[PDB]
Parts: C-alpha cells; structure tokens; sequence
C-alpha cells in the first residue's frame, strides 16, 4: 500500500492550494479517505473525511467553508483544495485511509499514512 | 450484562444464571458481529425474539478454541464428557467469542477438571476436588504414581487460536404450555370476540373463535383442555 | 412420531422451514400411517 | 464532540521502567480507542486498537485496557526506542478526535 | 391418566406427637415429602430444607410468624433443638384443622401444595379425598437431603414420602378432583387404569405382561492349549549377539501379556506402541520377538526415531512400529 | 490453490460481511448500500 | 506466578523458626506445595510436602517430628515451622509447587521455584 | 525409600560435544523422573519430566529417555551456558527424593 | 430392513444412542410394518 502526496509548498496568504495523494496497492474506491495535518512543532489535527464514493464529506471546524476534499476513483487519487489560506494553516499535511484488520472489523480505526507534504502560508519572498 | 460481564468462571465450575419474568429481546444478541459462533439447535436464531419461553438458563464459562466444538448436543470430547455435558435434545443456542482481549495475560486462573469425573450427566456443575482419584491402588494423599490429580490448569498466553481462550455462553430454553416468564418485545393488540381470528395468548398461538366462557377456572390454572387434550379455554393474560 | 413436537404449528414456529421440513415429514408419515390403519379397520368392520 | 484528556501530558522515565499512559473520555465510548506512537518528524503508527487489541507487528510490551471512559496505555519495560509522544483516539462518533498527547521522556 | 410423584395409597406414614417430653426429630427428605398436621391450637409453625442445617450450606426456611409468611435461603445457624417459643440470598414475605402440605422439589424448583379441611376425628387420619392445589412455587434449587419441623413451644403431624407412581385422576365437571385410582395399588386397580374407567363390569380383562428377569450373566470363550511361548523367548539360555538379532515369529497361540506385565524382574518394560494393560485385550496376527545383548547405555540407544551405534549400524527401529522394548 | 497467481498484501478482493444480512439463493448483491449495521445516524463511518 | 520466601536469619541451635512463602500468580488452593533445602555447597534435599487442603502432610527422614508444614489458602501463603534446630539444618530453603507441563498429568511433576532463603543454625554472635 | 544414583558424579567436556547423564533407581518407578538444571546461587530449572517430555522454553537439544530403572539425560551439542549441575528426581511415591547431582564442567 | 444389522442388541451394544437411534428407528418401522400385515391378514382371514 502506498500514499504519495504532492502539491505542497509556499503560498501567499489568502490564495489557494490543492494537494494530491496517489493511492496504490489497495482498492481505493472502497475505502474512506482522511486528511490530517500537523503544524510545525505541534500536535495532530484531523482535517477532513470523504466517503468511498465521495458523496459524504466532513471537515474540521477550523477549515469549514474554505477547505474542500475531493476524490477521483478513476485515477485513485485524493485531493485537498485549500482556499483562503492563512498563517495557522501552515502545517505538514498527511493523507490516510480508514482500514480495519479482520476480526474486530466492526470497530473502525485508523492506519497507514501518506508521507506528508509541507505547505507554508507566508508572504516572504 | 451477562454476555459482556467482565469475568466468567472456569469451566469445571460454570455459573448457572436463571432468567425469568423479564422481557428479552434477542435481536441485540443476534445483531452484534463480535460473536464468533451463534449456533442454535432447538430454535432458528431469527425467530428467537418472536417466541415465548417458560424458562431461560444462562451458563457461562471459558474454554480453549478446540473445545468449542465439543460443547454441542451429542458431542464427545475431553471437556464435554468431564466438565459440561449438553443433553442431545436441548433447545438452546451456543454463543462463543475470543477471550484473548480480556484474558490470556501465563493465565492459570482457569481450571478444566480432567479424569476425576469419568462420565457425567447433563447439566450438573461438578466442583468436587476428590483429592487424587482417577485410577490407582494407593489413595488419599499427595501421592504420586498413576493418581494424577484431576483439576488441571489451562495455561492462557497470547502465544496460545486453537489454544486461544474462547468465552462461551450457553442459553438453554425450557418450552412448555405454561405461563411463559420470558417473552420477546411484541406489542399487545386489543381483544376481539365472536369472530374468526388468529390468536396467540401468552405466545400460545392458534386460530379460533374467541367467546366468553361460563366455566370457572380455579385460581392457579391458566389453560383449559378438552377430552382430546385440545386447548379449548384460556385465561386472558392482561385481564383475568 | 419421533419429532421434536407433536403440534404442527410449534414446528412451523420455533424453526425456519428448511430444517423444519425434516421434522414435519416425520410427523406426516406417522399420521398418514394412522389413517391407513383406521380406514382398513373400517372396511373390515364395515364388511361385518 | 467527545473530548479526550490524557494524563499526564508528559513524563520522564528510564529504560526498563513500567510507565502508564492514561486517556479519559468525555462520554462513554466503552471499547473504541486506538493508541498511536508518533516520533518527531515521522508519521504516527497504530499500536493499540479497540483500546486493548494489539496491532500487527507491535511488540507485546505495549498493553492496553479499559472500557467506558477509563483507559490506560501501559509499557511493561520501557525501551529506548519507546520514547515518543502517544495519542489516544476515539471512534464512537464523528468527528473523530485525539488526546492531547503524552510525551515519554528520558529521566 | 398422569404420571407424577404421588403418595402411594394405603401407605405407612410416620406419626410424630406434640404431647407429654416429646420432640420434632430431623427426618430424611426424598424426591418428595407428604406433611399432614392436625391442629386445635395452630401449634405447628415451620419447616426446614437444608443439606446440612448448620450454616455450612444453604438451607431453606419456612416460618409463619403471627400474620407473616417468611422464606429465606441463607446459611442459617440452626440450634440443635430449633424451636419457636411462645452469603445470603432470596427472601419472601406475605383436632379441627388438618393443614396438609406436599413439599416436592423438582428440576431446580421447590413446589408447595395445601388444603385446610376441617376434621372432627382427633385420633387419626380421616378417610376421605381432598385434592391439593399448588399454593406457591419458588425456584430455589438445592441438593436437599434433610427435613425438620418447627413447633410452637409453651398437635401431632404425619410424614409420608412420595413415589413415582401413575395415577388416574377423575376430574369433575367444575374441575375438582373427586376420585383417583393408584394404577399399581392392587391388581383390581391395574384394570381400572387399563380400562380407563372407574367402574369395571363383569368379565376377564388383560392388563399387563408377566416377565422373568435374567438372573445371572455368562460370558464365555474357548480354552486353548496354544499358550504363547513368550516365556521361552525370555528364558532362552543364550541370546545371539546384537549384530545377529534373532527374529522369532509368533502365531497361533494365546498370549498372556499380563503375566509378563505382572512379572517385575525385567528392569525396563518400556512400551510405545500399545499400553501394556491393553496388550492382553488387543489381539493381532503377527508377533515378532527379537533377542540380543547390549550395554546399559545401548538399552537407551535402542529406541525408535533415534540415531546411534546399535541404533543404526546393526539393529534399527522405525519411528512408527507398535511394540515394547524390554531389558533386564 | 490460487497462491501462485494471487496473494502478493493483496487487498483487491471483497467479501462484504457486516450488513449483508441475508441473500436468496443464486442471488448477487452488487448494491454497495453504504452502511446500516444498526443505528439512526449516517453519512459517517462512526462506531 | 511468584513465590516470595522469607523468615531466614541466624538462629541458635535448639530454638525454632517459621519460614514463609507467599504465593501469587496462580490458584494456590488447588496445588500441593513442597519445601526443598540445599545445604551450603551441597546437593538438593527434599524437605516436606503438603496437600492442597493441608489435610495431608509428609516429611523427609531427617526432619520428622521437628518440622511442621502449614498452609493458609486465604492469604495464599505457605509456612514451614522448624523446631529443635541443629547444625546440619543450615541450608538455603526453597518453597516449590507441584505443576504438570501438558497432558501427561500422570507424571505429577515439579515446577517453578521460589528464590530460596538462607537459614543458619549457629551459636555465633 | 526410592534411591536414585547418578553417574558420573562429574564430567568435563567442550562446547558441541554430546553428553550423557544416567540416573538409576533402586526400584522401578516406570516413568517418574524429573530433570532439572541448577546454576550456582540460583534455584533449579526444570528440563525433562516423565523422563522423556521436554518442558516449555528449554532448548530442543535437551533430551531424556528410559522407563523403569535405567534413565538417561542427553544434551546433543553443548553450549557454554549448559555447563551446570543436573539432578534427577523421582515422583513415583513419597518421600520424594533427588539424585546426588551431576556436574558438567568445561574440558 | 435397510439397517446395519438385524440383531437389535448389536446396534445397541456397538454404538451409543446418538447414532443408533436412526438405525433403531429403521428396525422399528420395518418390524412394525411387518406386524401390521400379519394382523390385517388375520382380520381378513378371520372374517372368512
Ligand atoms: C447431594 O449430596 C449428596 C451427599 O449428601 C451426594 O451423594 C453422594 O454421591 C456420591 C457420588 O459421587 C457418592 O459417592 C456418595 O456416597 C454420596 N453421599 C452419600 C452420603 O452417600 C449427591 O451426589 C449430591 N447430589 C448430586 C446431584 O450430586
Ligand atoms: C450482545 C451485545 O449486547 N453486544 C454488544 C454490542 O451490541 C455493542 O455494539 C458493543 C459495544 O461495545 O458491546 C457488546
Ligand atoms: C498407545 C500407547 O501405548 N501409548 C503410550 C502412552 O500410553 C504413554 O503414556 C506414553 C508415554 O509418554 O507413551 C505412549
Ligand atoms: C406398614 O407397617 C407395618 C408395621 O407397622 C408392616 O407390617 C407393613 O408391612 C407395612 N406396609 C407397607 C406397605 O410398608
Ligand atoms: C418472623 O420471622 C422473620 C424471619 O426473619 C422475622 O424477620 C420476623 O420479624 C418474625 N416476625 C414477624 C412478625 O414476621
Ligand atoms: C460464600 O461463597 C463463596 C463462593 O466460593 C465462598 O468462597 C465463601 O467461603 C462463602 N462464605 C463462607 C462464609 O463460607
Ligand atoms: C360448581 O360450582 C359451584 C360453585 O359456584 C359448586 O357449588 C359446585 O359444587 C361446582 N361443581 C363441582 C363439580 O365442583
């Protein structure tokens, strides 16, 4: 199983940025997707979730309205369109998929992460 | 409460729990997918919630994985013959799931009672130590050769599936034409008389014409019967 | 007649049809055999 | 929103110590926690799921327990590779939330 | 017609007194007990149902204090003379009188029956027939073996034991049991049950089947002069060298493995294939005896699934064989 | 045996255990039918 | 499973001492318990055995009459009352549990040991 | 009393050697030896029970065999940690007794 | 009668009830059917 992310980097405040997460080694179109971000030197923060079919989407409170999660079940790729970026949005952003083992599969847990991509919202040149 | 109880006793002394005078819904037990085995003999599992039972007994104990097959009607095994024996005919359900989560820490609390019980009648709990019995010429001491003390210990370790501990609860139903203490969660309709209606009273079932009766039951009685032992008179549960 | 219960409905209840069929079939052979005897007795008694 | 409070937020221990990492649930979730180990600059790894079931490949010195709102992560014998920040995680309802993290330090 | 634990008709029932200084001795319980007490002053007040009656194990209690009925199943400490002067569990609360009671314990349930017929005959049990309705049922479930009564001390009572007979109960119109016949009381009564009618008219009736029970038992098997030569093999004056292991075939004889088993001169009577006890019981076509001499270490060496000098070079034992190695 | 061709972890295959409560003989259930197992909420995976 | 021994020390010849072995990690009340002693630099010598219920007690030849073994299934503690001590009784005393590894239960065997405690019978100060 | 005599009382050998220790009983006890390994200053460890069954956690090189009166403890290939004192012990009847001990040293 | 063996004592002795009951049931049906025929023959022959 692989989750290769891209799209991170420096963006001017208030502009937009889209991340990508390439999925392989598993049935993408059947597992729900998550974005999780980690600001520099701080703890973990859940960002968003999209269902297997992309009809269901939730977002964290701090990104409501601005962040949109999407899905391409054809190309097996997860995205995060970040809009109205601000300084506190500077974080290392991870993609991950739901996953459950075999036995206690009734209880939904978390699992394998993307390597992460860095997005910095700062006006410096 | 019984199914998700924190601790269950060892098989050699299995606790018997009496269920009566309560409304019981078995959909909840059915719905959970944690249950590894839900094998039911006397009654089909889907219909459990529908039916009425005179009596329910709940038996709880912990056994290794390989032994779960032995807990069955007319099944012969080490633990089946010595520890816990099911009548071939018993109307009930067998519920089993892993205990590695709650147990298997080596765990020696659980005991399974070997040779000391050679043949065992169904549905009795046998806890007698019987110091060293199984087969021997010397007796009644800490003695060695060929006595071999009965209550041997399961050793539960996370290393141990076939040897993994499985919590098993066995439900035995008693079915009879009597006031059923326990019934499923079914609403009661209003009574209709002098009309061909399919009816079940106290889960009795049947089709007939309900009419008021001049015959006077004695206070204890509930069901009347005819010469051919055919149900002809009943006492309405809600209103006597 | 060597079945779990003599009442036919209790067999219709208390278990689903695919297994219950086996129990009912045992009931039928017993009941059908009872008529064979009863009718055959009448014919002989009717002849008398 | 279910709130998860870990106690302590940080701790110092020595190799070989038995250390307990605790998580409290705001409301009963009763068996659902997933424990993760995160080291600086690395993505987290699942250690304990269903609040007591060990994840594949995770060494047995990690052990979990609890039900309702009372849960702990326990290390029988701390190893030098075990010094890290640990998060409890609830999955009863959405949105999923994390404990604030417990940092295991060298004494 | 029903089969249940009933008091056999015309039976012997012990008759204990509450007179002159007298006592209420402990009596054995049974599958059931019949307790009929005759009263003018309502003296009798109690019952006990325990295995031990000494607080070691659970003991059911029934006592009637003035207007209350009490039932408890603790491990009470009963006095040696338990009398009512003028780990705990469930509890319940609420001669001119003959307060008959039938206390039966079945299938983990303890059932009580009752009747209060008024009587003018003080001497003894009145002829008559009163059925007993089920007063109360409660699910105690104890391995009850004993029984004692509690008398108010400043009224004789009878005790009979139920048996598993078959009775024919004659229900009346409104439902009262008016008559019954004990199907095994006497040959006349066997007829009444078989006819299923209380009146039996003139004639001869077939009721039951005589039978002669098999008294002893016999198991047989022919003696034979084909005694196993095992003794000759063990007692041979000279055995061959280990390299030349002599193979002796044994057939067409009865083998007394037990005599070998009981004999203890043999230092090692090791067995892998079959337990020596079953050897006498279990019988095969081919028996092979091998004879040779080795050192003590090699006696260990000659075993299945083993590698060694004697084990491999000159005489090899396969892992699989069913056999026993005997060395002395 | 299918180890030689399959089982490379190979997650391609699907078996649909949880909420498939019953199927009639010779019947295929190809509806994804997001999730039911038992409760009122939806739109998340939940517990 | 743990067996904590105590009660050792220096005793003058002819006096008495009680040794204790605290049991944990298993159901104590169902097993026999053994005492085994080891004289300094010497071999093992079986001392005394008690049945699970304490009704049966057997002692070695050298200690009959003087040594008394006892049991407390409530505290899960094993005791060895030693009396009329003499120079030869100096030994490191072990408490021990019956045990049987598998199904060959017709072996009734020997198993896990306590750490052992030293008893010195001496008039020295 | 049942007397168990070990032979030899001591022996010197090097790593990798095949060793054989014998215990002989005054009377047939027929399967009831128990073999232990004892190191100086620590309590013995059980190796073989019923004279032929290997106890869990003990390496497969340890092997016992025999029944009746003649019994053998065998270590197929010595390693440095196996140099120690080994005792046979009967359980046939009471009083339980030990062999006099067999010390394995380095050659 | 399509059972393992004609002798009742055999099937009882060698096999315990859980399996034997099926075989015993077969002997019962065969024997009981055989008894029906003889009685019905007698009733017919008795009338003649
Ligand atoms: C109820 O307790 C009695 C003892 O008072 C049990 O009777 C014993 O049964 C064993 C059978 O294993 C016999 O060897 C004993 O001799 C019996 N005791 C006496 C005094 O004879 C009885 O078994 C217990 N009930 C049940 C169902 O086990
Ligand atoms: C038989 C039963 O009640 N099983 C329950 C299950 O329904 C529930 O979802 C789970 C939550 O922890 O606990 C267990
Ligand atoms: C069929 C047979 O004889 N099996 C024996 C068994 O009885 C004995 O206990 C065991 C010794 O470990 O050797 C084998
Ligand atoms: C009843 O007791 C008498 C002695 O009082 C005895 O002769 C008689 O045989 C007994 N009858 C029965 C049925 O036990
Ligand atoms: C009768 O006996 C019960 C048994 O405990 C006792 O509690 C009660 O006080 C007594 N008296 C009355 C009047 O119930
Ligand atoms: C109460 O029952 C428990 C059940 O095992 C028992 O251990 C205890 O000894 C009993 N109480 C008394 C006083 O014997
Ligand atoms: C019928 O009931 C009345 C009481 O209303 C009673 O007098 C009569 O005896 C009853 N019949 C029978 C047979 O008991």
């Amino acid at each position: 199983v692989q989750l290769v992310e891209s799209g991170g980097g420096v963006v001017q405040p208030g502009r937009s940025l889209r991340l990508s997460c390439a999925a392989s080694g598993f049935t993408f179109s059947i597992y729900g997707m998550h974005w999780v971000r980690q600001a520099p030197g701080k703890g973990l923060e859940w960002v968003a979730v999209i269902s297997y079919d992309g009809s269901n989407k939730y977002y964290a409170d701090s990104v409501k309205g601005r962040f949109t999660i999407s899905r391409d079940n054809s190309k097996n790729t997860l995205y995060l369109q970040m809009n109205s970026l601000r300084a506190e949005d500077t974080a290392v952003y991870y993609c991950a998929k739901e996953g459950r083992p075999s036995d206690i599969v009734v209880v939904v847990a978390f699992d394998y992460w993307g390597q992460g991509t860095l997005v910095t919202v700062s006006s410096a040149s | 409460e019984v199914f998700n109880a924190t601790r269950f006793a060892s098989v050699y002394a299995w606790n018997r729990k009496r269920i009566s005078n309560c409304v019981a819904d078995y959909s909840v037990l059915y719905n959970s997918a944690s249950f590894s085995t839900f094998k039911c003999y006397g009654v089909s599992p889907t219909k459990l919630n529908d039916l009425c039972f005179t009596n329910v007994y709940a038996d709880s104990f912990v056994i290794r994985g390989d032994e779960v097959r032995q807990i069955a009607p007319g099944q012969t095994g080490k633990i089946a013959d010595y520890n816990y024996k099911l009548p071939d005919d018993f109307t009930g359900c067998v519920i089993a799931w892993n205990s590695n989560n709650l147990d298997s820490k080596g765990n020696y609390n659980y005991l399974y009672r070997l040779f000391r019980k050679s043949n065992l009648k169904p549905f009795e709990r046998d806890i007698s130590t019987e110091i060293y019995q199984a087969g021997s010429t010397p007796c009644n001491g800490v003695e060695g050769f060929n006595c071999y003390f009965p209550l041997q210990s399961y050793g539960f370790q996370p290393t141990n599936v076939g040897y993994q501990p499985y919590r098993v609860v066995v439900l035995s139903f008693e079915l009879l034409h009597a006031p059923a203490t326990v019934c499923g969660p079914k609403k009661s309709t209003n009574l209709v008389k002098n009309k061909c209606v399919n009816f079940n009273f106290n889960g009795l079932t049947g089709t007939g014409v309900l009419t008021e009766s001049n015959k006077k039951f004695l206070p204890f009685q509930q069901f009347g019967r005819d010469i051919a032992d055919t149900t002809d008179a009943v006492r309405d549960p809600q209103t006597l | 007649f060597g079945a779990i219960s003599s009442v036919l409905n209790d067999i219709l209840s208390r278990l689903d049809p695919p297994e219950a069929e086996v129990q009912i079939d045992r009931l039928i052979t017993g009941r059908l055999q009872s008529l064979q005897t009863y009718v055959t007795q009448q014919l002989i008694r009717a002849a008398e | 929103d279910i709130q998860l409070t870990q106690s302590p937020s940080s701790l110092s221990a020595s190799v070989g110590d038995r250390v307990t990492i605790t998580c409290r649930a705001s409301q009963s979730i009763s068996s659902y926690l997933n424990w993760y180990q995160q080291k600086p600059g690395k993505a987290p790894k699942l250690l304990i799921y269903a609040a007591s079931s060990l994840q594949s490949g995770v060494p047995s010195r990690f052990s979990g327990s609890g039900s309702g709102t009372d849960f702990t992560l326990t290390i029988s014998s701390l190893q030098p590779e075990d010094f890290a920040t640990y998060y409890c995680q609830q999955s009863y309802s959405t949105p999923r939330t994390f404990g604030q993290g417990t940092k295991v330090e060298i004494k | 017609s029903t089969q249940d634990l009933f008091l056999p008709f015309f039976s012997n029932v012990t008759w204990f007194h509450a007179i002159h200084r007298f006592d209420n001795p402990v009596l054995p319980f049974n599958d059931g007990v019949y307790f009929a007490s005759t009263e003018k002053s309502n003296i009798i007040r109690g019952w006990i149902f325990g295995t031990t009656l000494d607080s070691k194990t659970q003991s059911l209690l029934i006592v009637n204090n003035a207007t209350n009925v009490v039932i408890k199943v603790c491990e009470f400490q009963f006095c040696n003379d338990p009398f009512l002067g003028v780990n705990c569990t469930f509890e319940y609360v609420s001669f001119k009188n003959l307060r008959e009671f039938v206390f039966k314990n079945i299938d983990g349930y303890f059932k009580i029956y009752s009747k209060h017929t008024p009587i003018n005959l003080v001497r003894d049990l009145p002829q008559g027939f009163s059925a007993l309705e089920p007063l109360v049922d409660l699910p105690i479930g104890i391995n009850i073996t004993r029984f004692q009564t509690l008398l108010a001390l400043h009224a004789a009572y009878y005790v009979g034991y139920l048996q598993p007979r078959t009775f024919l109960l004659k229900y009346n119109e409104n439902g009262t049991i008016t008559d019954a016949v004990d199907c095994a009381l006497d040959p006349l009564s066997e007829t009444k049950c078989t006819l299923k009618s209380f009146t039996v008219e003139k004639g001869i009736y077939q009721t039951s089947n005589f039978r002669v029970q098999p008294t002893e038992s016999i198991v047989r098997f022919p003696n034979i002069t084909n005694l196993c030569p095992f003794g000759e093999v063990f007692n041979a004056t000279r055995f061959a060298s280990v390299y030349a292991w002599n193979r002796k075939r044994i057939s067409n004889c009865v083998a007394d493995y037990s005599v070998l088993y009981n004999s203890a001169s043999f230092s090692t009577f090791k067995c892998y294939g079959v337990s020596p006890t079953k050897l006498n019981d279990l019988c095969f076509t081919n028996v092979y005896a091998d004879s040779f001499v080795i050192r003590g270490d090699e006696v260990r060496q000659i075993a299945p699934g083993q590698t060694g000098k004697i084990a491999d070079y000159n005489y090899k034992l396969p892992d699989d064989f069913t056999g026993c190695v005997i060395a002395w």
